[PDB]
């Protein structure tokens, strides 16, 4: 759709939720966990307001395989809305460690909610290094000099 | 009817019609999932619009301020890539961050005024640049329209 | 009848009417999701509108200091407040009534200036409209009457020439009744000026 | 039926090449539609020279529109044109899909849930910008490409198919004006989108 | 039988835009879908059905266990054509779907229908089928896509997981001429079903 | 009398007051509302773990502006995911007024009491923490039969003697004399710091 997201501006709240979360699903051994990010958009700082926790069952055999209900997603979003009403779907977070290219499969998804283009941010729960714990990415399409075709 | 009938006795061969009638079992079959479709819809609809509605009932009970609007200078309306007003703001891609709809300036009887995004319900058509409206007391918005204020002792007139 | 298999015509005359009701019947459902659609559109627009906050009036008073700003507010007593990174220094500038929030204070962005509730009866009576021409054989006196207002308003380069200050002031006064008060309605509706 | 107008394109090609057409014929008995679309796209490769093709495809467009893969009959029409030497007959034929689809999708749209027909819009919309490029009305076909791009980059997410026959459009105007630089850097999109 | 949760896989293909049942085989699916929604709900109302579509080139859920039709039927709506069933990848979500769920007195039921020839390596699948015994779990392939151009590479799973079980795999064979998909499998088995114990 | 019978030192998480802050700040200057979610443990221990707002109303804080079915609702949205616990107490904003409970929100406690006797109202004000310091305190009702039977003792035993004020005369009154104070204290782990 287009490139808005030059700037993602994250509150503190947000990642502090994360941890809060990831905790009590208690995913541990390589398992994940993926929430809607809710907040505003149209905007070339993209504002993290709020996150909520979708339930996302992610697999072990594979990395391909992963259960997630869309029934879920809406009546989270329309309580939301109840509270505050600038609040609409702009991404879903990632519990890390690190960025997966089946990621890319779940950002198509998120993609029929949004009306922006969808942020994955890798919200890290290792608190790996000094500076931030967050990479933010947003899936973009391309062609390349390569001789590479429509790639995501 | 224009097909399946003595007009088509006369047009057509009756074992054709025989036919005929089991593909209109075929294509009514296909068309009964699809009304079917149509009430579910509207089932969750309906309960949508009591959701919303419920709310702006709570605010529409008892007190709210009773004022006159300043005016109505509006601001361009939702819908751009960059801004939405028409005073030229520093930075660039807004749209709600900081851009804002449509504006109603309102003076109160406690003696201010305060610059409220104007309620999406009532109209341009509502507001004349002196029109006696309520405001919510509470949190400052353009509750309902009221007809225009008049003294107790023009009302002894009458 | 013609036929004696008619009676089996009969049975598929009746299925007829009932495909041709079904067809009838989704483009029906499908205008009363759309008129179910303007009302929920009417009653969402409340709801962003509801949680919506006000936003209290000032006007730049005075620069304090880069970020400093001396408002005075339309509660009256003046306050000291901050900036958004969406206005701009040179956007605020002296007598431009900016808004301010209600629990920051911050200007958030510049408005247009207030203009006040009465004034706009005043641009809105007008009625009792005439063309040039008001009462007539006093022509000579609306003649002249224009020679002050419409004439500078056209061309202030014919007022050049001469080197006289743009004329301006006009006092209207005589026996009552003798269209002073018509022709004042008249010079606004013929120019048409504000 | 269509075995007598697909007679007359066995007699004429080889006789190796006469098996291929009635194992075409074999898959439209059976009613599978799939298999057909593979039968077909074979021919294709090695004789779209022949006006064999051209006539082949004119017979399915008139027997298969929404029984085959409505991708596959778009297509073969961007091939087919290229085959023809006549021009006015190309506008003919793009005009008559593209009105086609627009009552089309109405009734199909609902009746399925799902097959845009709005792809097979802009793969004859690029068509016939072609065709003016070759007839060498060059500020026709110009002012058609500005109204075109500003229509792909509307759609979200753009299949290489649709981008490819753009990108071919931009290289044949470039060469044609002698415009080398233009030339060299659409043509670097079109090698890779391939 | 009755209690029992069933998870509905369709196929999404293009073997499928093809004139094999009146007016397509995707419309055809439609009124089966719901056929079978409609006979575990009129036995005993505590049994919900929801359905899976492998529409996209990864299977998504369009609609979790419910007794609402209304629902099975809107998400139908919601489709691509063109998508592409994979059977190793469906199998492992489904049974993901069965584990996820309000209550778990609800016996673990698959119907998956295949439309399209079946070209998933067999040596993987025969490990999938052994995994669904152990979890108590039974599936009802229904075979209208691969009796009409390919090897029976399903009927040999369905041997695999057969052992003294609640709910125990069943093979129906569909014709795959016109006879009415709807009708046909209304016939066959799918309230009747039983176990082995 | 058999137990500690004091109130709870209210722990607030990380999480939770930046949460109540924001959804009381946006509000302002219209009053709010909200569920506060924890755990009990102790006798005097409850930490709350996580927060959920209860929808405006247009008549304010009431005992009315509760709604089951929101309260309910999301309750079960959080139940899916398993970080749902028990209801241990609520909280509302006076942004006009300082830390204590106005004439209807006590009786908005006792209702609330009624259900879980550990039941705490904790007052948030968003247009004081403006400043570098933060005005925030929790109250829990004593009963007009719990006074009467001098039973006021028996709730700051076993307490280090530090209790909190606000203002005086009329403020003052309302605190101590009818409802109990007890300190906050802030929790967290070293992955949060
Ligand atoms: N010259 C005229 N010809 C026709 N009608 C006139 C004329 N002058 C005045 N009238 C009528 O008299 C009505 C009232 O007089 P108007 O209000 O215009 O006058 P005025 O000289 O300013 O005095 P006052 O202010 O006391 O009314 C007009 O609305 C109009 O119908
Ligand atoms: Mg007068």
């Amino acid at each position: 759709m287009s490139l808005q997201h030059e700037k993602v501006t994250i509150a503190p709240l947000v990642l502090l939720s994360a941890l809060d979360h990831y905790e009590r699903t208690q995913t541990k051994e390589n398992k994940r966990c993926v929430g809607v990010i809710l907040g505003d958009a149209n905007s070339s700082t993209i504002r993290v307001t709020n996150s909520f926790a979708l339930p996302f069952e992610e697999d072990e055999k594979n990395s391909d395989v992963w259960f997630l209900d869309h029934n879920y997603i809406e009546n989270m979003n329309e309580m939301c809305k109840k509270i505050n009403a600038k609040e609409k779907l702009i991404g879903w977070y990632h519990s890390g460690p690190k960025l997966r290219a089946s990621d890319l499969k779940i950002n198509e998804l998120f993609k029929k909610y949004t009306q922006n283009n969808p942020l994955l941010l890798i919200v890290d729960v290792k608190q790996q290094g000094v500076g931030l714990p967050t990479d933010a990415y947003v899936a973009i399409e391309q062609v390349k000099d390569d001789g590479t075709s429509t790639e995501k | 009817g224009d097909d399946e009938l003595d007009q088509e006795i006369l047009n057509l061969s009756t074992q054709e019609l025989q036919t005929r009638a089991k593909l209109l079992d075929n294509e009514i079959r296909i068309f009964r999932s699809e009304l079917q479709r149509l009430s579910h819809e509207n089932n969750v609809m309906l309960e949508k619009i009591k959701d919303n509605k419920e709310k702006i009932k709570n605010n529409r009970q008892l007190p709210y301020l009773v004022a006159n609007v300043v005016e109505v200078m509006d601001m361009n309306e939702i819908e751009d890539k960059e801004n939405s007003e028409s005073t030229t703001q520093g930075g660039n891609v807004n749209l709600d961050n900081t851009a804002v709809g449509k504006a109603a300036v309102v003076k109160t009887s406690s003696r201010q005024t305060v610059f409220l995004p104007m309620v999406g319900l009532v109209d341009p058509d509502k507001l004349k640049p002196n029109d006696l409206v309520g405001v919510n007391k509470d949190s400052y918005l353009i509750l309902d329209t009221l007809p225009s204020e008049f003294d107790s002792r023009v009302k002894a007139m009458e | 009848e013609q036929e004696a298999h008619n009676k089996a015509l009969n049975q598929f005359k009746r299925k007829l009417l009932e495909h041709r009701r079904y067809d009838d019947q989704l483009k029906q459902r499908r205008q009363n999701i759309r008129d179910l659609e303007k009302l929920y559109d009417k009653t969402e627009n409340d709801i962003k509108a509801l949680q919506s906050i006000g936003q209290l009036i000032g006007e730049v008073m005075k620069e304090l200091s880069e970020e400093k700003y001396i408002v005075k507010a339309s509660s009256g007593p003046r306050y000291i407040v901050g900036v958004r990174n969406s206005v701009d220094r040179s956007k605020l500038k002296k007598g431009v009534r900016v808004t301010l929030d209600i629990t920051t204070l911050t200007i958030m962005r510049i408005l247009p200036r207030e203009t006040d509730p009465l004034v706009y009866n005043m641009t809105s009576f007008e009625q009792g409209e005439i063309t040039f021409d008001g009462i007539g054989g006093l022509t000579e006196q609306i003649r002249e009457l224009r020679e002050v207002i419409e004439l500078p308003l056209k061309n202030p380069e014919i007022f050049q020439r001469v080197g006289i200050k743009p004329p301006k002031g006009v006092l209207l006064y005589g026996p009552p009744g003798t269209g002073k008060t018509l022709l004042a309605k008249a010079v606004a509706a013929t120019i048409g000026a504000n | 039926e269509i075995d007598t107008i697909l007679s007359t394109l066995r007699m004429e090609a080889d006789p190796s090449l006469h098996p291929l057409f009635e194992q075409f014929e074999k898959f439209y008995e059976e009613k599978l539609w799939f298999q057909l679309s593979e039968s077909l796209t074979k021919f294709f490769d090695d004789a779209k020279s022949t006006p064999l093709r051209l006539r082949l495809y004119d017979n399915f467009v008139s027997k298969f529109y929404d029984k085959i893969n409505q991708l596959s009959v778009v297509k073969y029409l961007l091939a087919s044109l290229k085959d023809s030497k006549d021009f006015d007959e190309s506008l003919k034929y793009l005009d008559d899909l593209k009105a086609q689809f627009q009552e089309l999708d109405s009734k199909k749209q609902r009746n399925n849930g799902s097959k845009d027909h709005g792809d097979g819009i802009l793969l004859i919309d690029s068509e016939i910008a072609r065709t003016y490029l070759l007839k060498n009305d060059l500020v026709k076909a110009r002012d058609l490409l500005d109204d075109l791009e500003k229509t792909l980059d509307k759609k979200d997410s753009i299949p290489l198919r649709i981008t490819n026959s753009f990108y071919s459009t931009n290289s044949q105007y470039f060469k044609f004006k002698n415009d080398f630089n233009s030339f060299y850097y659409t043509s670097l999109l079109y090698l890779s989108t391939l | 039988m009755v209690l029992e949760a069933t998870v509905l896989v369709i196929d999404n293909s293009e073997y499928s835009r093809n004139g094999d049942f009146p007016r397509t085989r995707f419309e055809a699916q439609i009124d089966s879908v719901e056929f079978i929604f409609q006979a575990k709900r009129n036995s005993n109302p505590e049994n919900t059905v929801g359905l899976i579509s492998g529409a996209g080139a990864n299977p998504r859920v369009l609609s979790t266990f419910t007794a609402e039709f209304g629902k099975i039927l809107a998400g139908l709506h919601d489709t691509q054509i063109e998508g592409k069933l994979h059977m190793a990848t469906a199998l492992q979500i489904a049974q993901l779907t069965l584990k996820h769920r309000q209550n778990k007195v609800q016996h673990q039921r698959i119907v998956a229908f295949v439309c399209s020839p079946i070209s998933d390596s067999r040596d993987e699948l025969i490990r999938l089928a052994k995994t669904l015994k152990k979890n108590n779990v039974a599936v009802d392939i229904i075979n209208f896509g691969e009796i009409e151009q390919n090897t029976e590479l399903l009927d040999e799973f369905i041997a695999a997981v057969n052992n003294p079980q609640e709910e125990t795999s069943h093979l129906l064979t569909v014709t795959p001429g016109p006879r009415l998909l709807y009708e046909n499998i209304a016939s066959s088995p799918i309230i009747l079903e039983e176990g082995s114990s | 009398t058999g137990r500690d019978d004091t109130k709870e030192t209210v722990y607030i998480s990380s999480i939770a007051l930046l949460k109540m802050l924001k959804h009381g700040r946006a509000g302002v200057p219209m009053e709010v509302m909200g569920l506060m979610l924890g755990e009990f443990v102790d006798d005097y221990t409850v930490n709350v773990v996580d927060v959920f707002a209860m929808p405006q109303s247009g008549t304010g804080v009431s005992v009315e502006a509760v709604d089951d079915v929101f309260q309910a609702k999301m309750m079960d949205m959080l139940k899916q995911t398993g970080r749902d616990q028990m209801v241990v107490g609520w909280y509302h904003s006076h942004p006009g007024f300082g830390c204590w409970l106005s004439s209807v929100d006590v009786n908005t406690q006792k209702s609330f009491e009624q259900l879980n006797s550990r039941a705490v109202a904790v007052v948030v004000d968003p247009i004081q923490s403006v400043k570098g310091k933060v005005v925030i305190d929790a109250f829990r009702l004593i009963d007009t039969g719990a006074l009467i039977n001098n039973l006021e003792p028996r709730q700051t035993t076993s307490n280090t003697g530090l209790l909190n004020k606000a203002n005086i005369q009329a403020l003052i009154h309302g605190l101590n004399r009818h409802y109990y104070s007890l300190n906050i204290d802030y929790h967290k782990t070293a992955k949060e710091t």
